[PDB]
């Protein structure tokens, strides 16, 4: 038994949610610029 | 083509927004649509009152929360597909707040069409035709049920909107 990794796994999870929101913030800020300055980058397919 | 109409598609995660876009612009439900990261758009050229028009149709994940791309996403929109899942009331219950956002982030003559998607999933219906059609009229929306999967009413949804935006 060593039960404390629950607290530690919690810590870990919080850290990755921070990591995730960080990356979503980057993307968003990038996409603003891209949409203003070369929107065709975001076309599909090609 | 000699005019361009900007469309947005909006609605909760997993209603089929990406799959509608993809059914329209490649008549193919390839297939298990895997959730949208940031922002993309397709095009199709249509014809209205004998005039050729490029639809330019933007897709992103169901946000809700304000974000950096939000303003410019709505910004120039001539039409908006507002989409719910026919098998999930929650997605339908949220329509009114989607319409709110839509209405203050686009121009007032922006044409908005309500899509109840996944009409193929009859067995799992969680929302009536009639009550969705009611909401549509109360709110001066165009309304169709559709299926991105079968193709059913997908073309019609985009073209019905295009007429009301004009020749
Ligand atoms: N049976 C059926 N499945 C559908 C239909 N439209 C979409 N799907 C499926 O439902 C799931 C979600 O569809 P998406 O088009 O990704 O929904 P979305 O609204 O783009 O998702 P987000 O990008 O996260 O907002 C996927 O598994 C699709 O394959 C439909 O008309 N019928
Ligand atoms: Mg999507």
């Amino acid at each position: 038994e060593l039960i404390q990794l629950v607290l530690k796994q919690k810590e870990t999870i919080s850290k990755k949610e921070f990591q995730v929101r960080e990356l979503e913030d980057y993307i968003d800020n990038l996409l603003v610029r891209v949409m203003e300055e070369t929107p065709n980058i975001l076309r599909i397919p090609t | 083509y000699s005019y361009i109409f900007k469309y947005i598609i909006i609605g909760d995660m997993g209603v089929g927004k990406s799959c509608l876009l993809h059914q329209f612009t490649e008549k193919k439900f390839m297939a298990d649509c895997p959730h949208t990261i940031g922002v993309e758009f397709g095009t199709r050229i249509i014809e209205v009152s004998g005039q050729k028009i490029k639809l330019q149709i933007w897709d992103t994940a169901g946000l809700e929360r304000f974000r950096a791309v939000t303003r410019s996403y709505y910004r120039g929109a001539a039409g908006a597909l507002m989409v719910y899942d026919i098998t999930r009331r929650s997605t339908y219950n949220h329509l009114s707040s989607w319409l709110t956002d839509a209405r203050n982030l686009t121009n007032p003559n922006t044409v908005i069409i309500l899509i109840g998607n996944k009409a193929d999933l009859e067995a799992q219906r969680d929302v009536t035709y009639e009550e969705a059609k009611q909401f549509a009229e109360e709110n001066g929306l165009l309304f169709l049920e559709a299926s991105a999967k079968t193709g059913e009413n997908v073309e019609d949804a985009f073209l019905e909107a295009a007429k009301k935006i004009y020749q």
